RNA sequence: AUUAAUAAAUAAAUAUUUAUUUUUCUUUGUAAAUAUUAUGAACAAUUUAAUUAACUAAAAUGUUUGAAUAUUUAUUUUUAUAUU
């Protein structure tokens, strides 16, 4: 997992598959036994561990000299979120939807495309959002309410796309561990918005000029429109 | 080239002729002539019909 | 207390099986393809080595 | 198996429902059947493919994976890897060697230490 | 490759990603399940009367 | 069980040296494997079923903290008893052959095949006879525990005078009855 | 399961079918008394081993001269056989046999005959007659030698050895026609006899095959891996054949489906038919403008 | 449980006499007929005596007794080597009761010199008498 | 190796405990009541706590729990 | 000509320098080295290990006063069928073992009687027919069975070797 | 893979060479040496010389590993009483070359003995170590570090309790 | 097979039958080393004289 | 193996394909068709006689006494086990 997608990372990349290039192995870099000239051994605990640390750092990772980025970041998690629902949904199709169900069949297939990449975006990087909702900015929680809107995803407060949990029997499921795979997507995700909203409510309370009161106003504004539209309150 | 056998033990690898038990070349030679011969002598045993 | 079925070399390095003229004979419904339209037993293939 | 339990958790069989090699069609037809019944506590996972991949991989306890390959394989060499993926603990791959027959060294009445019949001497 | 060589088996893991497709991938629920494309003949065109139907009164068994 | 013989004297000495752990030198394989309670060993190939409960029937020596039997050459009365935890193969051995005259070459893959057994219990109930003396072949009558069957005397006697003299007390330390 | 020293019973219970062959009845009798003792003690209630030793003890009391005790022995076999579950079918054919054999000796040749029928029919009804020599059958395949070693390409395995059914159903037959023929029967002779040439019949064309390579051939040692095989039977080939054990092929997975079911194909995120893939469409402007109709004719064949 | 057998039959040597008696000792001495050289028995030698075949893997207890066993008591399988070397043991078997029936039969017959070698033996070494009549 | 550490007390009492003397009879002794395996070096446990014997003045001296 | 070149190419990474850089160097290195360890294994190896198994078996001897050579023979003459890897085992994890071994050798304690002949018994030339029943000798092999049967171990049938003979009887129906 | 650097440590080099008995490696271990004494008064130097270095390389130790170089401390005393089976002491030579032409030295052990007698032991015990152990430079040397020669019978090593070293000869 | 502190020279050729298998009686290694480098040299065995 | 050249059984070696169940205690590679065939010794003596290896372990091979020391003849000191 060193060398390949790790916590964070959105590319999916099965290490042991070589995938993504243009030559057949010839040399495997990490190597114990000559026996693993025909007897590789790779899927096994230790000798995997062996060939992937003996990868080198690849774009995900980062050297150990090299200054590596602030990934979890809660700051920086929102607005990546607020890209993909950009991407996905373009300026002209937010505007229409937010003006009006009459579709064209590739913008509702554009639409869902988008909720799909918003989920799997959103599973990618939960953990993250988990570990950096302590010291998260308000303006940077406003932005996650505003991101999943803009994705035109409802967040499960108790069209949707969280709440159904992706289909497959629970025992051919990748069970594996040591990878960041959250089987509880839709209560992890509810969890997290309680949080949020939790976390919104105590930098009002710790908040509480012409520029400071038209900022107060303005956000209260938005709390109040984007919690309603995502059918919460307070 | 010499032909290898595949060996069963290691008494295989110390020998050297793989039929021990078998006449050497002018033995063999010597061995066929007399076989011969003495078919031979056997056959004209009767007289010339 | 069944024997274990331990893979040794002569049952395991084994290819699946390709019709032969017996079976193409006995059940014509398999002859599905030109590769089951195979020549007779007796070619052994184009020659390999030197003599 | 260790205490009872096997040491595999699942296998994946990749296969072609029409137009590939018979072999692991006929592996599923014919032999899957017994091996199932044999060990009901692994779960198949049957994986229908355009392009197949030719193997058989197996998901072990600890998370581990063994693949074999079985491009050509028959559906008895199928059989036999599956039941190797069963057997194998997929944990090390020690030689069999004099040093490494005795996987941990102990000593039940105790090991030997320089002091141990250093003060013992000869006699009568 | 040849099934004798050590580059038949050479390759131990990745050939299959542990994580299934929820699409279409399902479990062997027991010999009562009929799977796809199963047969204990080696098939390598598996068609049945639904794909290639024949056009003749009988169906070809080996009684006729 | 434990140890048994005719006489209770003996019997009621050395079944109290028996309780405890216990190892035994087992032959199998055409292999011999000391083994523990709690040992893991890996056998050449037995056509046994995993996790199958399987016993050892030869066993060479037993032995604990208090005693040792031997085997000459084998044993009886000992229950030595394993589960077969795997039948695999253990790492591949390559043989590369080659000869610099012809242009042939062979790589032969040994991997080695083997069944990794787990030893669960090791139990034994001899039948002894009698006490042995060592010094002599015969085997006495009557055990006393607190005797030693065979005593032993010092060495130095002076009339070797070039004799390479330890300390006195290693020289001269007399032992204790390990009975009593 | 309690410890016993199967080792030791197994020893007892070879003597003692050695004492049976050596016509030692009595001392057959007294062995397989200790052996049934073992296996009685040792395997549960219903089990094979218990029930075979208890056939050869009826086997043993029916030639020592009991035949009231050999008749009790082998109907509790036959019990437990009916209390079993997935008894062995060569198990239960040695059963039915010995049955028959007890019989006749008391003298009910109309019941020892019923006993040989009901196992004849026993075993046709399920019984593989090809499983035997599955792999026995491409044997004469794996020879490459002409002059010399050609006994390879002739290797015979009989069915009478590598089929215990089979030898004990031909044997249970053949005193059914021995108790026809005493009796006087005609027909029961007649049809006892047929079904048995019929039976050796399955099992040798089972056996057939065609030959291969004839003369000697070098090299191509991998050729073995298609020699040995899982090579079909005869029987099991025209059990299973294409046409009659046919396929179950569920179109969710596959792409080309028959003309009426277009719609039960792989489902697609949202596809659009371009055109009948002609692939001369590259060329130019005239190829191209030679197929600007096939892809609307393709169409309306394929309508509805 | 274990298992320990010197003789096909299970019966062995009484190994322990009497309380208080003397016991048996084998030949240390190696089987040479000339009292010189006195050589003690080496260590194969003393295998053989002991009844393995000069190896420890190759004749008795560790060549025939079973390497394992189920728990419940049920025997090991036949294996291919096993069947093998059973084959060799009656092989032998064969081998000599065709000789002793061959020396059988040559004594029925009559073949049988009374003379105690033959011609070349006899021509060669002096220590047989000379048998002229 | 209680009968050992004997002989080895016997021994040394009349001319006096050697340092190679007692270091022997710690080993024994240690040996003797040891129930596991010491996969340390001996001598680490006397550098660590070579603190305790070598004294440091002023006030930047080291005192159990500073 | 074949040589292992995708075999090698493999592990062609646990060269250094040249070797491992440039396929055509390291595929030679790797293919001597293979060979070289070949020839090691099947010609040398067995007798450095044995060696040294024979020196430490040696070092433990003569620490219990004997030596590799008189412990050999005597283990010889006491058929006390332990391998020399075995004795080094017992010597290095079981010295309390090592020692009762060496003094089993030492001892003047008999060594095991030879192995004994097969013994007819007179029940084998008694008449049978005298002039329903069995034959002594097979009654005598079926008794000495069933006492092996028995003595095997702790087995529940019981230890009445008599009621054990009597078992057909059990099974017989009275007329 | 293992690289040993081109940049050893030489006899001329200011950092110098080390002492075996005061390293730290992994194939070192003096945590179970004991120390023997060996008096040399009329025994043979040769047999001498064997029987030290048995104890001094560590093979009179079951657990003797090759690899492992443990071995027990010899305090060799009485050096000077040494003995020679017959004319040895002056017919037995000892050689040694220098990189020069003329290079070579041949001498005699009553050269070797005039100059140090524990010359003459620690010769005899190089030549045991090498017999045993040539293909290592670490191998060849520690032993002979283990090893301590004095030819009078006073010796610093008191506080160490050397016990007297017992052995037989093979007569 | 050794140094010549172990091996002296002349019992190289130990392996050949004759006078080589006794000891020379005259040596010429400790004094000088002789300019036709003569080391050892045997007891005249008649007029011939054996040297090394 | 080897005979140039008129009515004489047979060149052998290697390779390829192929052929024959003959009795005697045991054991035994004989034959045919076909392809190819300079890897090269001078004397003397005598003679109807002289680079191969499946893995693990096992494993049996290996400086005195027909003189010396001494005096004007007397002295001196002449099997095993075990290792490839």
């Amino acid at each position: 997992v060193y060398g390949g997608s790790g916590r964070g990372d959105l590319l999916y990349e099965n290490p042991d598959a070589r995938r993504h290039s243009g030559r057949a192995l010839g040399v495997l870099n990490g190597v114990r036994h000559s026996s693993q000239a025909t007897m590789p051994e790779s899927g096994q605990l230790y000798y995997r561990k062996l060939i992937l640390h003996s990868r080198p750092p690849n774009g995900s990772c980062a050297g150990l000299q090299r200054h590596c980025h602030d990934t979890c970041n809660w700051s920086y998690l929102i607005p990546s979120l607020h890209r993909c629902a950009e991407s996905a949904i373009s300026a002209k199709l937010w505007e229409k939807m937010c003006q009006l169900v009459n579709l064209t069949q590739y913008e509702r297939q554009r639409v869902r495309d988008g909720q799909n990449l918003y989920r799997y975006e959103v599973h990618q990087r939960l953990p993250l959002l988990e570990e950096s909702i302590g010291w998260a900015q308000l303006d940077d929680l406003l932005g996650w309410f505003r991101s999943a809107r803009r994705a035109w995803v409802r967040l499960p407060t108790s069209s949707s796309a969280m709440s159904c949990r992706l289909e497959g029997h629970a025992d051919s499921r990748d069970t594996t561990p040591g990878r960041n795979q959250v089987f509880d997507t839709p209560e992890r995700v509810e969890q997290l918005t309680e949080a949020t909203v939790h976390r919104i409510r105590e930098e009002l309370q710790r908040l509480n000029s012409a520029r400071r009161l038209a900022r107060d106003e303005e956000l209260s504004r938005c709390v109040e429109e984007e919690l309603g539209w995502h059918g919460v309150a307070l | 080239l010499v032909k290898r056998h595949k060996i069963t033990n290691n008494q295989m690898l110390l020998m050297r002729r793989r039929e021990p038990y078998k006449p050497t070349m002018k033995d063999r030679q010597e061995i066929a002539d007399r076989a011969k011969l003495e078919e031979f002598e056997r056959k004209n045993a009767d007289g010339l019909m | 207390h069944p024997l274990p079925v331990v893979g040794s070399r002569l049952n395991g390095r084994t290819t699946q099986h390709k019709w032969n003229h017996w079976d193409q004979y006995l059940n014509p419904q398999i002859t599905q393809s030109i590769k089951d339209l195979t020549p007779t037993p007796e070619y052994v293939g184009m020659r390999c080595g030197h003599n | 198996s260790r205490n009872g339990e096997l040491c595999l958790k699942k296998v994946i069989i990749s296969y072609c429902p029409s137009n590939g090699a018979p072999n692991t069609r006929q592996f599923l037809a014919t032999h899957l059947p017994h091996f199932h019944a044999k060990y009901p506590s692994v779960s198949i996972d049957l994986r229908p493919r355009l392009w197949p991949e030719m193997a058989i991989t197996g998901v072990y306890r600890d998370g581990s994976e063994r693949s074999y390959n079985t491009k050509n394989l028959s559906p008895m060499g199928i059989f036999l890897r599956l039941n190797n993926l069963v057997s194998t603990a997929n944990d090390y791959d020690q030689p069999f060697c004099a040093s490494h027959l005795h996987f941990q060294r102990r000593s039940v009445q105790g090991t030997w230490n320089p002091w141990l019949w250093n003060y013992e001497t000869e006699r009568r | 490759s040849s099934i004798f060589s050590p580059r038949y088996d050479w390759r131990t893991s990745g050939v299959h990603d542990i994580a299934p497709r929820d699409e279409g991938d399902f479990l062997y629920q027991g010999p009562q399940h009929v799977l796809p494309g199963a047969h204990p003949l080696p098939l390598h065109h598996p068609h049945n009367t639904i794909t290639r139907p024949v056009i003749s009164p009988y169906i070809p068994s080996p009684q006729r | 069980n434990g140890l048994r013989c005719p006489d209770a004297l003996i019997t009621r000495t050395l079944n109290p040296l028996l309780n405890g752990p216990k190892f035994a030198v087992i032959y199998c394989g055409n292999h011999q494997y000391k083994v523990a309670v709690g040992d893991v060993i890996a056998v050449q190939r037995l056509r046994v079923e995993i996790g199958s409960h399987i016993a050892l029937k030869k066993v060479l020596m037993v032995g604990g903290p208090r005693f040792t039997a031997i085997g000459r050459p084998l044993l009886e009365g000992v229950r030595v008893t394993a589960q077969v935890e795997e039948q695999k193969r253990m790492r591949n051995v390559v043989s590369l052959f080659a000869t610099p005259g012809r242009r042939h070459v062979r790589w032969v893959d040994a991997p080695h095949a083997a069944t990794i057994i787990r030893i669960c219990e090791i139990f034994y109930s001899p039948n002894v006879v009698g006490e042995l003396d060592k010094y002599k072949g015969e085997l006495l009558e009557t055990f006393t525990p607190g005797q030693h069957t065979n005593p032993v005397y010092p060495v130095d006697d002076g009339y070797d005078v070039f004799r390479k003299k330890d300390k006195e007390a290693m020289e001269n330390a007399t032992t204790f009855l390990d009975l009593l | 399961r309690p410890y016993v020293p199967l080792g030791e019973v197994a020893k007892l219970e070879l003597q003692g079918d050695y004492y049976m062959e050596g016509g030692m009845f009595q001392e057959a009798l007294e062995h397989y008394g200790v052996v049934a003792k073992a296996y009685n003690y040792a395997y549960p209630e219903n089990h094979a081993q218990r029930i075979g030793i208890r056939i050869k003890l009826s086997a043993a009391f029916r030639q020592t001269g009991r035949l009231e005790s050999s008749l009790a022995n082998i109907e509790e076999v036959l019990r437990m056989l009916d209390a079993s579950t997935r008894p062995s079918l060569e198990l239960i054919c040695e059963a039915l046999l010995e049955l028959g054999i007890t019989r006749e000796a008391l003298g009910m040749k109309r019941e020892a005959t019923e006993a040989y029928e009901e196992a004849l029919e026993v075993v046709n009804s399920f019984h593989n007659w090809g499983e035997s020599h599955r792999m026995l059958r491409l044997l004469p395949r794996l020879g490459r030698r002409f002059n010399y070693n050609f006994e390879e390409k002739f290797v015979y395995f009989s069915p009478f050895d590598y089929d215990r059914t089979f030898a004990l159903v031909d044997q249970c037959l053949e005193r059914a026609e021995t108790i026809f023929n005493e009796i006087g029967d005609v027909e029961g002779a007649i049809r006892v006899l047929q079904q048995r040439k019929e039976m050796i019949d399955k099992k040798f064309f089972n056996m057939r095959d065609f030959a291969g390579r004839i003369h000697t051939m070098r090299g191509h040692w991998k050729r073995r891996a298609q020699h040995l095989t899982n090579a079909p039977t005869p029987d099991e080939l025209l059990r299973y054949s294409p046409t009659i054990h046919q396929v179950h092929r569920d179109f969710k997975y596959e792409l080309t489906a028959p003309i009426g079911r277009e719609k039960e194909v792989m489902p697609g995120v949202n596809r659009l038919v371009l055109d009948m893939g002609n692939p001369y469409r590259r060329r130019g402007r005239l190829s191209n403008k030679m197929l600007k109709d096939a892809d609307h004719k393709f169409a309306n064949y394929v309508r509805q | 449980y274990s298992e320990a057998r010197s003789n096909y039959d299970g019966t062995s040597l009484p190994a322990w006499p009497a309380p208080g008696k003397k016991p048996t000792y084998p030949a240390a001495l190696s089987e040479l007929r000339l009292p010189q050289p006195r050589m003690r028995k080496t260590r194969t030698e003393w295998m053989y005596y002991h009844g393995h075949g000069g190896c420890p893997g190759k004749y008795g207890p560790s060549r025939e007794i079973a390497d394992f066993e189920y728990a419940d008591g049920t025997p090991a399988s036949i294996s291919g080597r096993r069947f093998a070397f059973k084959h060799h043991q009656d092989h032998l078997l064969v081998q000599l009761i065709r000789a002793a029936a061959t020396v059988e039969r040559y004594d029925a017959s009559g073949l049988l010199p009374r003379i105690p070698g033959t011609a070349e033996q006899r021509n060669w070494d002096p220590a047989i008498p000379l048998f002229l009549d | 190796m209680r009968v050992g550490q004997n002989i080895l007390a016997e021994e040394t009492k009349a001319t006096g405990m050697t340092s190679m003397d007692t270091y022997v009879n710690s080993r024994i002794q240690s040996i003797i009541a040891e129930n596991t395996v010491e996969n340390v070096a001996l001598s680490h446990w006397r550098r660590r706590h070579m603190w305790n014997l070598v004294r440091t003045h002023g006030k930047l001296q080291r005192h159990w729990g500073v | 000509h074949y040589r292992a070149k995708l075999e090698l190419d493999r592990i062609r990474s646990m060269l250094r320098g040249r070797a491992r850089l440039e396929r055509k160097v390291g595929l030679k290195r790797l293919f001597f080295l293979m060979r070289t360890q070949t020839r090691y294994r099947v010609e040398q190896q067995a007798h450095w290990e044995r060696a040294i198994v024979r020196k430490n078996v040696d070092s433990a001897a003569r620490e219990h006063g004997t030596g590799w050579q008189h412990l050999r023979n005597e283990l010889g003459r006491q058929n006390v069928m332990l391998l020399p890897r075995s004795q080094q085992l017992l010597a290095q994890y079981e010295p309390l073992a090592f020692r009762a071994v060496v003094e089993l050798c030492a001892s003047r304690i008999p060594p095991p009687p030879p192995p004994v002949v097969a013994s007819v018994p007179e029940e084998s030339y008694t008449l049978w027919p005298p002039a329903s029943l069995s034959h002594p000798a097979a009654r005598v092999e079926l008794r000495c069975g069933v006492e092996r049967v028995l003595r095997r171990g702790p087995s529940g049938l019981g230890n009445n070797v008599n009621e054990l003979i009597d078992a057909w009887k059990e099974f017989d129906v009275s007329p | 893979a293992p690289f040993k650097s081109v940049l050893r440590r030489h006899k001329h080099h200011p950092e110098g060479l080390p002492l075996y008995n005061d390293m730290s490696k992994q194939w070192l271990c003096r945590e179970g040496e004991r120390w023997w004494l060996l008096d040399a008064r009329g025994e043979q130097l040769p047999r001498v010389a064997a029987v030290a270095a048995q104890y001094i390389t560590g093979q009179h130790r079951p657990d003797f590993t090759p690899g492992m170089i443990t071995g027990d401390h010899v305090v060799i005393v009485n050096i000077k009483d040494v003995v020679m089976v017959g004319d040895q002491w002056i017919r037995v030579p000892i050689t040694w070359q220098t990189a020069y032409p003329g290079g070579k030295y041949r001498i005699r052990l009553t050269d070797m003995y005039e100059r140090d007698p524990c010359m003459l032991m620690w010769w005899f015990l190089k030549d045991e170590v090498n017999r045993h152990f040539v293909r290592k430079l670490k191998t060849r040397i520690a032993p002979l570090e283990k090893a301590w020669l004095y030819e009078d019978s006073i010796h610093p090593h008191a506080d160490k309790n050397p016990r007297p070293l017992c052995w037989t000869d093979p007569e | 097979t050794g140094s010549p502190t172990h091996q002296r020279e002349y019992e190289r050729f130990h392996h050949l039958p004759g006078d080589v298998r006794t000891r020379p009686q005259f040596d010429f290694t400790f004094g000088e080393t002789r300019a036709d480098r003569v080391m050892f040299a045997w007891r005249k065995r008649g007029d011939l004289q054996l040297y090394q």
